[PDB]
This record gives C-alpha cells, structure tokens and sequence, in this order.
C-alpha cells in the first residue's frame, strides 16, 4: 500500500516545486532556444530571485558580497541576514572590530533587482 | 595515568553534549578541539591542563 | 645520460628508464635517409631544426623532453624525485624553495600542487597543436611512420627523423597510438587546453561568455578533435552512442573527458527540454551531456504523458530537473565544488556526538591487571565527536578528484586480462526474481530517503516494472541524487566518517545487471578475489594455502590505497564497469550495453549530492554506499595490480635479462595492447595464467593481499612495492607513503596485515596451521565504548562481545601472556553476563576452539 | 552521568586541579576580576 504513497510523493514534490517556480520568464527562456535541450546548470541561475549565500569569515565578506550587490549578471539588494546559529544579524557589525563575536557562516537572503 | 584522564574527558564531553550547549559555535568548536586533543594524549599533564580548562 | 624511452623492436619491447639543444650523434644510409626526410618535411611549424652535418642533431630542445615528463609523472618516487621537481621548477610553477612544504608532493596536503601543475597546461597544449600540425604535414607529404614520445621536447617542435621510408606523396599514414596513448592522461593533470574557454581562446582575454543555452558542443567537440585528434585512426563518435560495442567506448569517453574542461561547468550534466504534460510546461531532463560520454540524446521521448504511474514518476523524480530548476538558488562559499540550489530556504548543519563508554569493562581491566602504568596493551581507539561544519567539511575533500584520462592503448590490455580473472565465473542480464535481495535496510537517495529505505521500493516495483526500467536504462538515461551523511563509529584518527546512500533506482537496475556475477563471485573458493568467503574453519588457513599454491619464495605482502572512495579516477572507473558486463554478450544488444554503461557513469561517476541542503555536483570518486562498489574497486584493485605488472615488465630492460620465456611474454604483450587493436585470446589467456602463477592475489572488498616470487622481483619482473606506487600516483590522484605498506619476508609468520589482521603459526593438533588474530587494543577499545543502545537489552552488546572473543581466541595461543589474558577477561566477562540471566555454551573455551580449527564442519 | 564526580575524586587525588588552583589563587591575591578570565582582572 505504501508503494502508492511514495510513488505519489514523487510527482507531488515534482508538481509543487513546479508551482513554487511556475512562471513565464522560464517560458521566456525556453522559446529563445531549440526544441528545449538546455543545460540544467543554468535554470535557477536565471529564473530565480532568492539567492542564498553562505559567507564563511571576514576576508571574503570584503572581496565579495557586501552591503546591494551584483552577482550572476543581475542585481541583489541584501534582505534579512542570519548567522550560523540561525539568529538575526545587523550589517554594521560586519567589520574587523566585531568580527570575532558573530557565528561565522553568514547566510544572506538577497533578492533580485 | 592517561587512561583515566581520557575516559574522564570522554564522559565529560558526553555530559556536555547532553547539557545542550550546541547553541554557540566557537565555544563548541574549541570544546571538541580540546576533546580531540585529550583523546590523543602522549603526556598525562598536558591532558591534565586540557581537562581542567575544559571542565569550566 | 639516462632518460625514458619507448622501444618495440622484434625482441625488446619496453618502456623503461633505459641507459644510453644541439644534441650531436655518432651510420651513413640511416642519416642520409634522415636528411632526405628532413628535406621533404620541414615547412611545418612543429619541427625542431636539424643538422645533417654521421651526426643527425637537433636544436631548441628542452633539456627534458615530453617523454621524461610523462615518465616522471608515470613513475613517481618521493625518494627519487629529481625529474618532476626540476621540471615543475624550471617552468614557472614555484621555485626550488617550494620543496620544503611537508607533504609538498601530495594531493591532500598541499593542494596548491594543483595550481603548480596547471602551470604547464599551456606548455602542453602548445606541443599538442604542434603535433596535429605535424600529422597533417605528414599526411600531405605522404609518409608512413610511428609516433613515440622521446622525440619531442617540451616546447613541441618534433625531431628525430630517419626511421620511416619514402612513400608517394599524398599517401602516408603514421602510427600514432604510442604517442597519444602514453601522453594521454597528463593533458588533464595540467589541464592543457583550458585556454580554449576564452574569447580568442587566450588567457589574456575574457572567457567566452557562451550562450547560457548552448549544450551540445558537438561541432565544437569535433573541432576539438579535428584540431587535436584528427589522426586518431578510429571513428571517434562525439557521443559514444555511435561507438560499436565496448572497446570503442573506452577509446572515446577517453576523449570526451579531455574536452570536458574547455566548456563551462554550466553546460554539462543533464539536458532539460520543456515537456507540456497536458500543457504544464514541465522542464524535465531528456538528455545528458556527460563530461566523459557525450551528448546522449535520450532516444525514447514522451510528450503529453496524460496519465502517470510508478515508472515515469520515479524516472522523473530521480532527475535533478525539478529540483535544480525549480528551487531557490543557493550559493555556498565554504567549498570549491560547484553548487546549484536548496530545497528549503535555510542552510543546515549536523554535529556528531561521542560514543558511550562501558564502565564495567574498564573495572574488569583495571582489576584483572589491565590498564596499568606501562601495560604492553594500551588504548588508541575511541568514538570521537565532530563539530558543526561536518557534512560540508566532509564534502569538501572531493577537491582531490581531478578529472583524469587513462592511457587508452595500455588500458586496451587490462579490461580483458581482468575479463580472464573473472572468466571462471557466471554472468548474465538476469531477470528480477533472479536477484536475491541482500542488505535490505541500507539507504536511499535524496527524494527517496525522506520516504524510506530501499526496502519499500523493492516492495513497490513489481518484476515487470523493474524490467521496464531495465529496458529504459538500455535505451534512456537518468541521473540521481546521493546524500552524503556522516557516520559514527570507533576509530583512532580524528577525521570523520562518510556514508553515501545512492538512489533506489541505481540499485534496482545495477542489481538486475550484476547479481548473477555477484553470487558467482560470492560462492567461489580458491579464487583470486575472496569476497564472501568463509570466515573460520581453517578459512584463513585454507585461503593462505591457496595463496601459495605453487609460489617460489613467498615474500607475501599487502597494501592500501589512499582515500580510494574519493580520488577514484575517471577512465578506470569506467573500465571496471565495462569489464563487469562482458558477461552479457548472449543477451544484451551492444546498444543496450552502451546505454546501461551511461546510466551507471551518470549515477556514480558524477551526479547530484544533497549535502545538507546544498546540491553540488559530484566531480568523481566512488559511491562507498554502493553494492557493486565493493567488487567494482576489487576490479579496480586487480586493474591497478595488472597495470603495475605491465609497467613492471616494460620498466625492465629485456636485453640484460637472461631468462627467455617471460621475455617473449613481455614483447608479445606489447604487441597485444599497443600495436594492435583486436582482442587476442591466446595472449590474454597465457598472461592470465602466468599471473595466476607468480602473483597469486587474494582480493577482498577493496582489500588486497599478494604472494609473490621474490627472485623475479630482484631482477624486476612482477609487482614490487615501489612500482605499484609510482603508478598509483599518476593514475589515481593520491599518494601512498611507502611507510604505510609492509612486506613479510618469512612465510613461517603470516601476513603483517590483511583485512586488519596479523597471522601466527601454531601447532593445533601437532599441525603447522595459520591463524589470524586482531589487534588487542582494538578489541579493548571496542569493548568499553558502546556504539548503539544496549542498556535496554544487551543482546547486541553480548553478540559484540562474542564476536570480539572469536577474534581474540587466536590470542590464547599467542606467545605473549597479556594477550591471552585479554581473551580470558572477555571470557569471564561473558560468563558474568550470561550468569545474570558446550557448543551452544559460548561461555566455554571449546566453542571458540571449534570455530577456528581447520577441519570443523558446522553452521 | 553521575559517575563523573566519582571519577573526578580519583582525578583530584593526583591533580590538585592545577588550573582551578591557579584561578582560586588569582582570586586569593585580592585581584578578583569582573568575570572569570578565559582559561576583566581589576587592580
Ligand atoms: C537510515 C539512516 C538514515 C539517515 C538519514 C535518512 C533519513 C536519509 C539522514 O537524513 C541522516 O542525516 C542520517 C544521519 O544521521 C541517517 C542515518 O544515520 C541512518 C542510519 C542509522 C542511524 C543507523 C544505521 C544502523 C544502526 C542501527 C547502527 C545500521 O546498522 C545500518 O546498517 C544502517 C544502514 O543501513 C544505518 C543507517 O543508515
Ligand atoms: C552475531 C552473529 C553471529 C554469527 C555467527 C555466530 C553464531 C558466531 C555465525 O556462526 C555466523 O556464521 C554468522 C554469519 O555470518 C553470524 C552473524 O552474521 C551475526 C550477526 C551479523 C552478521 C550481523 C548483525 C548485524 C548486521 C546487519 C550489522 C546487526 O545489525 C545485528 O543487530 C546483529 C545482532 O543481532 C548481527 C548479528 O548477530
């Protein structure tokens, strides 16, 4: 009996991930090409707007993602930011002074601009 | 008597993990650093220092 | 004046460090012919200048030619490492003072050596394009020739003419297999043609900002070939879907794997068209651009799949299409491995805990005289505990997995010598109920493990359904999602454990494809591989007996491969799978066989990996948690071995040798693998025998022991200890320190270690039998450190103690007493344990006696 | 794990808690800091 449940869960997860994406910019890319064969290592790179970056320490938070930013040839204004302990962080703290006092992996939740 | 010190450090790390101290990151990182360095012990006094520093 | 060379005359056919800018010579007709050919072929921009003044000299030649480079890479010795060092320094990768980093040569410590190495890929690609220029100059000057490697300096301008014979112009074909094959798998270490990812294909320029849709590169890859391998006299099929049966795929995936670099990583992996299932524009995968295989267009394609049932739901859910595409894009700066996305919108971490310690055991030890100030048996192993960044720090290590080729005219001996090493076995594409399910509650892949283990699926998919899936695999492709968790178990080191539960589907196909061969290896005895053998009853004893069936002076010895399940190279991991299938040529269409190979080389060599929530791309390695993995790397172990023996034979001047049989074994094995193409059953049979004679091997699941004539190896004939390492280096991308490999030189004692065991010689029944015993400290630690829950009912712990005592009973007979008291305390322990509640009474020494004397017959 | 104290008795029987003794010493010099110093100090 459980076989029905798990086979159902396959395409259920499928269709709901579809809805979580379902859009037309995706359709805007599919027509720009041939019958459809396009690398899957590009789809979320374009038709997604919820970039999540895990920043390990200070010296990369300076040469990389900062306080809006551009990545994947787009624009990203940093939304709510959280540290490795799932706690909220304010951007002023990220500097050489207070750096040794925050949970290091800094997970950002940027949006597309 | 490194045997007793290694065993004590193991049971101390066990009760520490049981205490649910996994909130912070660097604290538990250094804690397990001390634990990994006391389970590999060549001298009994070095293990002594790591054990006493970890007890608090 | 000693360098590398390549020779195959009538008699001496070898590849060894034979002893022999303006290199002056010392013949009249030969240098006359050399001058004539130089005067016919000089107007190509790939030929070093010459000088006919009997001195046929050269000019502008790097002190080390391409040959010595390929050699030094192929035969590396941290002891004798002059050449690799000198080359890496003279050609601007780092200065000689870089040779102080402890473990500089390594690939795990000092991974900067990767950049150091890639500091020569340009110097390589240059000579490569020069070589293609030279091939065209030859074909359009009409000469028949041979292409070695000792004749082209590290710049590239070839030299050393005077060997061929004048043909008529426009009609000339040179023998190239020696060149491109020996030189084959370094074009990847240095990453040669990476320059061709730029707009003018030059570093001093932006990268080609390839359309974010261009997928095939078929014309581009063929440009790559017609520009680099236009002279590979075999119908290179861009996609190996057009290679005939099997020997041609090993020849062609060995080219897609090279061209896989110049293209963005944003281009490989699956191919997703957009199917409108009742309109809904599902962007599912209907193709795959494998790095090593090619543009496999899934032949079967189904639009408007109005209804759906188990098969297609699973077929599609296994794809990364509906996750990668339709998922909140995720970036992760911790690693270097490429990433895709995240299921849920919050990164996760997992920390490991320490294993519980058994107090009563410690009390028994301290009271009965153990745990004292200087006991010869100390403690070394414990259940560690890991910190937060564990799963991801576990994942990171894959950075050792450089993608590499493997010499294809050499590897066109060993697939079949191993075919022999498994000849005595069964094998066929059996049907469903012909697959006995072993290891039920093991695991499942990302979508799958959220719903159960492999058992629920093998309960789901009826026979005909799995056969439908098998046919699919014979004509489709599906990629899959592993899930690399962390494992908790006792050890001595301070690293972490890695369990990788692959998809249910890769299993439910590879079982159908291999179970017959599996069982047939799990029921042989006296074989070479020894997986599934009995464990007791003279088991080890009779095993060793086989091992020295007819050996000369048994200097038995074993080994270990540094980080086998990660640094597992590319072409070898294919060869293994292909050898594992020649047991099908009475049931499967060679097309079915290619598409099956594709399904595997997708679900294993590179696929999706849920690392917490961060879907990366597995750049290689080997799924530890895979069934066929064990016998697979057993094939890989034999491959490494057989190879070592090839490199040994060729690495030994036949001239100085006075023996005559193996001489004309080596020369004709050269003729076998490098000069011809068709399988020559005579020589594969003869050589397989000769191996079964002088190099008897005992191969357990990725575990090895060998017994070998020592006299032959003194002059150099079979696998020594150093050759098997010099090869491991340049083909596996890891490094095996000689200190971590042993050599027992008196068979009176057993092997120093096999399967983590030492073996003694006792007089049970007044008989010289061989009994293996464990490390006492290992058993001790396993004692007072409980892994699972046992406090409820110690049943499993009791059985753990029993197994320990069964391992320990060969200490009772050990010379040292303390060792025996180990068993004694274990005994008395179990005595108290059963008390709390002869041959059913395990609390008697005779039970443990029964399960070791080499003639018992029972359970 | 209640036996932790049980094994800490035998531990203290041959250790004298060297670092804890150093901390109680720093407390004995009248230099009691504002907080326990990582294994501030005022005056
Ligand atoms: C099944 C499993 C799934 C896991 C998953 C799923 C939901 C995908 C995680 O997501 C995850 O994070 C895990 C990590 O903690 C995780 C995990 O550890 C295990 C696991 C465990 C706990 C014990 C096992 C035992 C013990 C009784 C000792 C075996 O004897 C044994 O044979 C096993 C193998 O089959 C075996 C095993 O696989
Ligand atoms: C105890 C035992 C004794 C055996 C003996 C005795 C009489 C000496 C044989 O003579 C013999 O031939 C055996 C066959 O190999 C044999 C045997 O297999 C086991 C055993 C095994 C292999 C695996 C177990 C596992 C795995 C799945 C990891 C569990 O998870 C587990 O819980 C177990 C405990 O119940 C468990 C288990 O008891």
């Amino acid at each position: 009996d459980k076989r029905a449940k798990v086979t159902s869960a396959m395409q259920t997860m499928l269709f709901t991930m579809l809805r979580k994406l379902d859009n037309d910019a995706l359709n805007n890319i599919i027509n720009n090409a041939r019958d459809g064969c396009v690398p899957l290592n590009i789809i979320p790179l374009t038709t997604a707007a919820k970039l999540m970056v895990v920043i390990p320490d200070y010296n990369t938070y300076k040469n990389t993602c900062d306080g809006t930013f551009t990545y994947a040839s787009a624009l990203w204004e940093i939304q709510q930011v959280v540290d490795a302990d799932s706690k909220i962080v304010q951007l002023s703290e990220i500097s050489m002074d207070n750096s040794p006092n925050l949970a290091w992996p800094l997970i950002v939740t940027a949006l597309r601009a | 008597k490194m045997s007793d010190v290694k065993c004590t450090s193991v049971v101390l790390l066990s009760v520490l993990q049981q205490l649910r101290v996994e909130s912070s990151s660097k604290l538990w990182a250094q804690c397990v650093q001390l634990h990994n360095d006391i389970l590999l012990a060549k001298d009994t006094t070095e293990a002594f220092e790591k054990m006493v520093s970890l007890l608090s | 004046v000693y360098r590398a060379f390549d020779i195959y005359n009538d008699k001496v056919a070898g590849f060894a460090k034979f002893l022999k800018y303006f290199v002056v010579k010392r013949t009249f007709s030969n240098y006359q012919h050399e001058e004539t050919i130089y005067n016919l072929l000089k107007d190509c921009p790939a030929v070093a200048k010459h000088d006919f003044f009997p001195h046929i000299s050269r000019q502008r030649l790097t002190k080390y030619t391409m040959a010595d480079l390929v050699y030094a890479l192929r035969h590396f010795d941290e002891g004798n490492c002059d050449t690799l060092k000198e080359i890496l320094v003279t050609y601007n990768c780092c200065d000689d003072d870089y040779f102080n980093k402890k473990d500089w040569y390594d690939f795990v410590e000092n991974p900067d050596i990767l950049r150091v190495y890639a500091n020569l890929g340009e110097r390589v690609r240059q000579a490569l394009l020069k070589t293609v220029q030279f091939c065209d100059a030859m074909r359009n000057a009409g000469i028949v020739g041979v292409l070695t490697l000792d004749n082209q300096d590290l710049n590239g301008n070839w030299y050393d003419f005077g060997d061929f014979i004048q043909t008529t112009p426009g009609s000339g074909v040179p023998v190239v297999d020696s060149y491109y094959s020996l030189l084959m798998p370094i074009l990847t270490l240095t990453r040669a043609l990476t320059a061709e990812s730029h707009v003018d294909t030059d570093l001093t320029k932006p990268y080609i900002k390839w359309d974010l849709l261009k997928y095939d590169f078929t014309e581009e890859r063929l440009k790559l070939f017609d520009r680099y391998f236009k002279y590979w006299d075999q119908t290179y099929h861009p996609n190996c879907v057009n290679c005939l049966d099997d020997r041609c795929i090993l020849h062609c995936a060995n080219f897609n794997v090279l061209f896989s670099t110049v293209f963005p990583p944003t281009s490989f992996g699956p191919l997703v068209r957009k199917i409108f299932v009742d309109g809904v524009p599902f962007v599912v995968s209907t193709g795959y651009h494998f790095r090593e295989l090619g543009v496999v267009h899934n032949q079967d394609v189904n639009l408007h799949s109005s209804r759906l049932s188990f098969k297609e739901l699973l077929v599609y859910a296994a794809d990364p299409a509906m996750h990668a595409a339709s998922g909140n894009l995720l970036l992760d700066k911790r690693t270097t491995c490429f990433s895709v996305a995240a299921l849920t919108n919050n990164v996760a971490f997992q920390t490991v805990k320490p294993g519980n310690f058994n107090k009563d055991f410690y009390d028994f030890a301290v009271s009965k005289g153990f745990f004292k100030e200087g006991s010869s048996v100390e403690l070394k192993h414990f259940f560690f505990a890991q910190d937060g960044n564990a799963a991801i720090s576990d994942y990171d290590y894959y950075r050792y997995n450089l993608p590499t080729m493997c010499d294809i005219r050499q590897l066109l001996f060993v697939v079949e010598v191993v075919d022999k090493y498994f000849d005595c076995y069964d094998g066929g594409c059996i049907n469903a109920n012909q697959v006995i399910v072993n290891n039920l509650d093991k695991s499942a892949g990302f979508p799958f493990n959220k719903w159960g283990k492999a058992r629920l699926y093998y309960d789901s998919m009826s026979y005909e359904d799995q056969d439908a899936l098998f046919a699919y695999t014979k004509r489709n492709v599906i990629p899959t999602i592993t899930q690399m968790n962390l494992k908790y178990a006792i050890s001595a080191k301070n690293r972490a454990r890695t369990v990788a539960g692959v998809s249910i589907c890769s299993t439910m196909t590879n079982r159908q494809f291999h179970q017959k061969l599996l069982k047939s290896i799990a029921a042989t005895r006296g074989a070479t591989v020894v997986i599934g053998t009995s464990k007791f009853y003279g088991g080890w004893h009779n095993m060793l007996k086989t091992v020295y069936s007819d050996v000369e002076n048994p200097h038995l010895m074993g080994w270990d491969y540094p980080k086998c399940d990660r640094a597992m190279p590319n072409m070898l991991r294919i060869m293994a799978s292909l050898v594992l299938a020649r047991k099908h040529t009475t049931c499967c269409s060679l097309s079915h066989r290619f598409y099956r190979l594709a399904n595997e080389c997708a679900q294993v060599l590179s696929e999706m990996v849920m690392c917490g929530g961060s879907l990366y791309v597995k750049p290689g390695g080997t799924s530890s948690g895979d069934a066929t993995t064990a016998y697979a790397n057993s094939v890989f172990n034999i491959c490494q071995a057989v190879t070592a023996n090839v490199n040994a034979l060729l690495s030994t001047d036949g001239n100085k040798i006075a023996d005559k049989y193996v001489r004309n074994l080596q020369h004709r094995l050269y003729e076998c693998l490098y000069r011809n193409r068709d399988v020559d059953t005579d020589f594969v049979n003869e050589f397989y025998a000769y191996l079964r004679k002088h190099f008897s091997m005992m191969i357990l699941s990725d575990d090895a022991v060998v017994c070998f004539n020592s006299t032959y190896a003194s002059q150099g004939l079979v696998a020594s200890i150093k050759n098997f390492k010099s090869v491991l280096y340049y083909q596996n991308n890891v490094f095996m320190s000689e200190a971590k490999c042993w050599t027992e030189t008196d068979l009176t004692k057993g092997p120093h270690e096999f399967c983590s065991q030492h073996t003694m010689l006792v007089k049970q029944g007044d008989d010289y039998v061989y009994l293996p015993y464990p490390d006492p400290s290992r058993i001790l630690g396993a004692g007072c450190f409980v892994d699972d829950i046992v406090k409820t009912d110690g049943t499993l712990m009791i059985e753990r103690f029993v197994s320990l005592a069964i391992d320990a009973y060969p200490l009772t007979k050990h010379p040292n007493q303390e060792y025996a008291d180990v068993f004694h305390l274990y005994l008395q322990y179990i005595r108290k344990l059963h008390d709390e509640l002869n041959t059913s009474r395990y609390w008697e020494p005779e039970f443990y006696e029964a399960m070791y004397t080499p003639h018992t017959v029972l359970q």
